[PDB]
């Protein structure tokens, strides 16, 4: 949409992963915090098709390593079901 | 104290504003270049032993990138201290 | 000096069809420096509304509704699309479906419904002595038959809530209007003129299915009117199931803020013009429900008004009889602004109801 | 724009007597509320003493109107006393003509108000009570004689109606106040009961069958209803010593409406204690019902109010002020009787009142 | 013309508390909508902690009112406190005294919050909820002392009206709200239910019979009724470490309505989410409420709301927008705030939200 809306920065809404709790599940608790940081949402089929289209974007905050389905390269693929591939960033201090 | 502060790497261009609030006797932001710095090779980071949690970093409202993200005492992640409110848009023509 | 000045811009133009045909296009556009009465702002909205000639021997259409608005930061989106057809005169079905999403949760239904409407009297004397019925009271029934698919966590603890309360209390029946008309509604119900009555639940299921278990509910409830409830006294009006011969379409937008509000209208469809007799024709009397009910909401701020409504007419039809009076006639096309006309739009922009009524003939 | 122009008349008589002459203009350049225009109304109220003794006066009242090619006229004619101070009778006839429909009735009613409390400190601590709340019972039986098809027809539909649907003594209230008047009924401060009808019967008669039916309802108010809070107000049969008559006529129209109103009767003038007197307290059903239609369109406004005293009377706290005092008259214009004019044909009841003493 | 002159502060406290002072001045030259003239009136609010153990607050409130040439007062003086988040507990008494008569009681009452949904999707989609539909549910034992003669009289009526008639229960409700209360009622959002009485006894007291009556009753809302949308929010148990006050009073007349308030009490900014505090969302009834009385007159505005802040804490999205920045001050007046402050005073219920952040 429009660079007025939401944030200028961005071409999308962006979201980010907070939790990575197991609870029975593994990773029931995939938290996806918007950048506003105002919700806690969830994978959400939902969430997984607007995801898919053109519209969210997800990162992972190198502050669940398989159970998110790692495949094999340049030490991140992160995928979440079968078809999108939630891009990484990196915060290395050292 | 809580809400660390956490510049992000990839999205960092080196403009060093962030670097300017921090008070001298916390040297807590630093450069790393690895590289030529033209074509975006000297990004900057945060040092989390020497970091206060003063918001200088944050509140201040310079990053143009969004590479600050001040991430919350919980769980919450922040990118800017206040988001305009994603309306949607089109064009009129009065007849 | 005076008071607020809050100018009100608006555009306005209906386009007719000659011959025996009721066909129109509408356009609008409209501004206001106000602050709309929404305790959330900002917030924004489309509507499509197409339909088409599913098949005539049936009767039966295929209409289709989308809505998406962005409510102070909250992305809502809510699909329909059903098939109706009227079995007789005063009786009509409907099978459809569709889905409803906000921000990340979403659902989807499918419901089976049919509706009867039924007038308190059939007196042939007011047929006779009155050529412009308006008001006309009556009373409409509804049997709805819907099934949602249980797939959430959040839909099976909504589930199990209902069917808890239901079984539980024994004001489940009536005070379920409370929840059913949320805010400010619930109170026009009583000042639009309608009356609903409490709702009957004939059984709660649930039954096994593709995915999984689906809940499926069936109820009735009918409301009545005193005759501004177009609903009831122009059920006739609002299908016109005879003139869709050809795909037709409602498509609208408003976007509201801090400071004034933005709308814009494209339509084209039947039942624009309607029979008057004598060989004279009418644009259809304008529905009361809307007026009265925008009246609770545009009585906020005193205001200016600044408009234009623009008539085209097909080859040979005159307008006569039209009150207030026109300004000019580009030689089809007749132009009213300012005067009575600006006027009369500030009177039905507060809820008023006068009548503005346009008589055109060949 | 759209100025108000308005023109107001009160004169009074001297001594106890309560007697009172009145007198209305009215135009406005606005649009009236009404989905058919135009419309033209003339109203005549007569009233005569029938007997002192028994307390029966015999009371008239006719009604035409055009509404958009349309002639309306109803015709009513009765005979009312108050038997007791909370029970009244009345026995009258009319009809109803619209277009070439025409029929006539015959009634036989009683009504009974009923206060919902009678506390004395309420009567020795308040010297002005305004709200009251009450409960009004209506008793109606009456005959409409049957000699159209359409009589006939309506007749049997009501039958039918009354025997098969269970809901039709609350569903009536659908079809009862048509309209707007509905929503009024909850605002205006109304309650109207479910109807119970004790009988719908059809006799023989003069020229054919009639149709006789009797039926009970109630309606209840908090005060703002002035058929229950004014019960004693509303019929002095006492001062009514010779014929009264009330008599208006309105006429609208696509750009504004005109009013002309006529009338003269007791109760203009009420006691007020400690020898002043005081015009009665201003009723609050109109103005909160006009106020639904009065909103719709900002106005200028100017008036006169002129009230004409007799001899030896003088007007002490008018609040607002007036302005002019010809030695005997009294005149109101501009500034706050302004405001409060435009105040009130919007809904507000706020109180202006005139204390007059001698 | 009817200028209106107004005059806002709000004034906040640092750190995670919650405390604040509140001042406001009115003027209008508009005749307010009282059917009684002129009408003054004080209002004296005070709360302190009884003890932080148990929850227990205790809240006093007296009320001073001249209404036409009479003189009314009520006191109430009570101990609160939250036995369950949806379950509230109350010990209190009073008096109430009109003209010459007075009388006091003694209540004994619980109230029960239930709303008719719980979904968390509710909960994490969005994010400043407003309407919120639920019942409230009252149970209330008082007792008072009868003495006088009308009181006496007042009981025993009441109890004859409770025996005879099969309708008491619901039209008490005709009583209950006088006058345009009532109306509101419906308009307002609120739904009254039918009262349900479970006896009505009399016992030897102190000084002499004792008129001892215990009721329930329950009413429902749409979502704009603030004290079961927000019933979390109205009794800030928490940040009452401190006496708490409001005080107010109004004085009207025949032409125009005087208005002065204080405050200071806990609950004036609450927090938003991502580190950024918030004015409370502002309550809906009491705009609706007067929004009733506020259409009778057009009006001109000015007005200066004057909100001080904290060191380091800075406004952001402000909207409308603020006219100066005096270093902790900011100030709004004229243009967009003028006219939403127009649109509130006739009943509108716009969003003017203001955050703030450190
Ligand atoms: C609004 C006043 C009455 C109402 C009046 C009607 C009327 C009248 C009808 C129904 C009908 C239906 N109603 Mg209902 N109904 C109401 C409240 C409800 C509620 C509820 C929870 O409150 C429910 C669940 C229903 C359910 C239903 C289904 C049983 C049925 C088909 C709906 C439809 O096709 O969807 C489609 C949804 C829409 C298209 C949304 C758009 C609605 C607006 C009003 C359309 C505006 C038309 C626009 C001005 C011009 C459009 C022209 C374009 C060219 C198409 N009604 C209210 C109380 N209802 C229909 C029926 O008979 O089914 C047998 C029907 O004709
Ligand atoms: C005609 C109305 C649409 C509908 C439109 C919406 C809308 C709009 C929303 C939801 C929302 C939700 N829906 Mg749904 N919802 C429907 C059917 C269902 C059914 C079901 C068994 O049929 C279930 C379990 C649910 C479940 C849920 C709730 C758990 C969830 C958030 C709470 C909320 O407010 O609910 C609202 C509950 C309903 C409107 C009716 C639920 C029906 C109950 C459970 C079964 C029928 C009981 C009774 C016989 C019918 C009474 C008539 C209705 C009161 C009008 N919906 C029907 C098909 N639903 C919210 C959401 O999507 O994201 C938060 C929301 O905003
Ligand atoms: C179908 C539309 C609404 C609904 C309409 C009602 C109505 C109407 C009533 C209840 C009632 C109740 N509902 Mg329910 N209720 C719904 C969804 C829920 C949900 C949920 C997680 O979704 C929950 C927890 C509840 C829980 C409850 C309790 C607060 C209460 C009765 C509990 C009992 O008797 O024991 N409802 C759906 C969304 N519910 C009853 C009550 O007491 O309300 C105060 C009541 O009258
Ligand atoms: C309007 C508020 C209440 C109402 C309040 C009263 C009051 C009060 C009374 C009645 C009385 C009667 N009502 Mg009732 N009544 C109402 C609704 C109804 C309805 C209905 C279908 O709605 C019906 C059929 C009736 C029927 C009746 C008859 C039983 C009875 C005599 C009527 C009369 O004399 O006619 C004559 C008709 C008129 C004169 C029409 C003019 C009416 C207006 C209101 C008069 C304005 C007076 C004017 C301001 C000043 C006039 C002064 C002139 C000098 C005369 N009422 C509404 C609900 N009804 C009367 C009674 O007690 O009978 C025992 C009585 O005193
Ligand atoms: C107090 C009201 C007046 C009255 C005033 C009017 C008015 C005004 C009109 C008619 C009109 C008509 N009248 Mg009539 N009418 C009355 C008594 C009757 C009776 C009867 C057995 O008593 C009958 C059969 C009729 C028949 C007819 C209808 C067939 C006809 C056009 C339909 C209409 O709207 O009717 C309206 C029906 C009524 C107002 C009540 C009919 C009473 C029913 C049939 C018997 C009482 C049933 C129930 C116990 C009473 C309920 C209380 C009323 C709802 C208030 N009237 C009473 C005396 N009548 C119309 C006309 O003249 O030309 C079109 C019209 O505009
Ligand atoms: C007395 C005032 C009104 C009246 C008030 C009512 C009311 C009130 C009801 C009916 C009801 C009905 N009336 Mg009826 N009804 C009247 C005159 C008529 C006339 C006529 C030619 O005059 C007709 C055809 C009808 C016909 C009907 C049916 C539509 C319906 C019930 C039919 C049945 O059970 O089987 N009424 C008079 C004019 N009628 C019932 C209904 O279903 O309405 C939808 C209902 O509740
Ligand atoms: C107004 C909307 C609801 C209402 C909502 C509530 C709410 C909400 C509560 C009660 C509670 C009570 N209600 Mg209740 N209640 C209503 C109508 C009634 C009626 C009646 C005849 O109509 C009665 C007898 C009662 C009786 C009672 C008692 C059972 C109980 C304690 C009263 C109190 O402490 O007194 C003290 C009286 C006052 C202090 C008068 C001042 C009231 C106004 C509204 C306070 C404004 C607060 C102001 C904005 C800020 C104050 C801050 C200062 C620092 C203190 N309610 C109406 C229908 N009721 C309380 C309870 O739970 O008890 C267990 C409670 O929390
Ligand atoms: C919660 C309301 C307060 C109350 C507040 C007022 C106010 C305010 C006034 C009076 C006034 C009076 N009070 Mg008290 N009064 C209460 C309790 C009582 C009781 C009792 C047995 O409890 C009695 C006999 C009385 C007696 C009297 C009346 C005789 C007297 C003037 C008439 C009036 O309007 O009354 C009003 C009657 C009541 C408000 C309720 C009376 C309760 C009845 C008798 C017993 C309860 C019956 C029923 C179960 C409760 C229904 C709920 C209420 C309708 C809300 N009060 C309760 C404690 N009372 C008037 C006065 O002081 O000087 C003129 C007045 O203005
Ligand atoms: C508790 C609040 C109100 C109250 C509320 C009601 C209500 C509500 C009703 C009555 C009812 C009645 N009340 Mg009581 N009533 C009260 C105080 C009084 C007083 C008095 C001197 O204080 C008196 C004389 C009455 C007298 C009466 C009669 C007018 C009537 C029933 C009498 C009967 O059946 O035989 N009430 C208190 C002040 N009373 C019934 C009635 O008929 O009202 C018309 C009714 O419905
Ligand atoms: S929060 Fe303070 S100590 Fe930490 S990096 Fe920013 S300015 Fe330096
Ligand atoms: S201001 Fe932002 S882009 Fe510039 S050095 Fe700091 S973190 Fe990097």
């Amino acid at each position: 949409s429009g660079p007025w809306s939401g944030n200028a920065v961005h071409k999308a809404e962006k979201y980010f992963i907070t939790s990575a709790k197991r609870d029975r599940d593994g990773k029931l608790q995939i938290e996806l915090v918007p950048a506003s940081g105002r919700r806690k949402l969830s994978p959400t089929p939902e969430m997984i098709r607007r995801l898919i289209d053109g519209e969210i974007e997800i990162y992972i905050l190198t502050t669940a390593i398989d159970m998110n389905k790692e495949i094999i390269d340049m030490e991140n693929r992160y995928v979440i079901d079968f078809d999108k591939r939630g891009v990484k960033w990196t915060m290395r201090e050292i | 104290a809580k809400k660390h502060y956490f510049i992000i790497e990839n999205l960092c261009v080196g403009c060093g504003l962030c670097l300017d609030k921090c008070p001298p006797k916390v040297n807590a932001i630093g450069y790393k270049f690895y590289g030529d710095v033209q074509e975006g090779g000297f990004r900057c980071y945060i040092d989390q032993a020497a970091c206060i949690s003063c918001s200088a970093c944050f509140s201040g409202d310079e990053c143009p990138s969004g590479a600050l993200i001040e991430v919350l005492p919980d769980g919450e992640v922040l990118d800017f201290s206040y988001t305009p409110p994603e309306r949607l848009d089109f064009d009129l023509r009065f007849l | 000096g005076s008071n607020d000045v809050t100018t009100a811009h608006s555009d306005y133009e209906i386009v007719l069809e000659g011959g025996s045909s009721s066909w129109g296009k509408v356009k609008a556009r409209a501004k206001v420096n106000a602050p709309p009465a929404s305790p959330l702002l900002p917030a924004d909205c489309d509507v499509k509304l197409n339909v088409k000639p599913l098949d005539p021997a049936k009767g039966f259409v295929r209409i289709s509704a989308v809505f998406e608005s962005i409510v102070d930061s909250t992305k809502n989106k809510l699909t329909i699309e059903a098939d109706i057809a009227n079995e007789t005169k005063e009786r009509r079905i409907s099978v459809g479906e569709g889905m409803v999403s906000v921000g990340d949760f979403s659902h989807t239904f499918s419901f089976e419904g049919s509706v009867v409407n039924l007038f308190y009297y059939r007196s042939d004397a007011v047929r006779r002595n009155v050529p412009n019925p308006i008001y006309m009271q009556g009373r409409q029934f509804h049997d709805i038959l819907m099934k949602v698919p249980l797939d959430n966590n959040d839909l099976i603890d909504t589930w199990e809530g209902t069917v808890k309360a239901i079984g539980s209390t024994g004001a489940f029946n009536d005070w379920i209007r409370d929840f059913w008309f949320i805010g400010p509604a619930f109170t026009a119900l009583n000042e639009g003129g309608q009356r609903i009555s409490r709702i009957e639940v004939n059984g709660l299921n649930t039954e096994s299915g593709p995915k999984g278990p689906v809940g499926v509910s069936r109820w009735r409830f009918s409301h009545g009117g005193s005759g501004m409830v177009d609903s009831i006294s122009r059920w006739a009006e609002l299908f016109p199931s005879d003139k869709l011969n050809r795909p037709a379409q409602v498509e609208a937008g408003f976007r509201s803020d801090s400071q004034g509000i933005e709308v814009k209208v494209d339509g084209e469809f039947p039942g624009v013009s309607v029979d008057a007799g004598g060989g004279l024709r009418r644009i259809l009397n304008h529905p009361l429900i809307p007026l009265v009910h925008h009246g609770m909401v545009g009585k906020f701020n005193n205001f200016n008004v600044d408009a234009q409504l623009k008539v085209v007419l097909p080859k040979g039809y005159k307008i006569r009889y039209a009150a207030p009076q026109y300004r000019s006639q580009n030689l089809e096309e007749y132009r009213w602004s300012g005067g009575a006309y600006a006027r009369w739009v500030e009177h039905v922009c507060k809820g008023g109801v006068g009548q503005f009524e346009i008589l055109y003939a060949q």
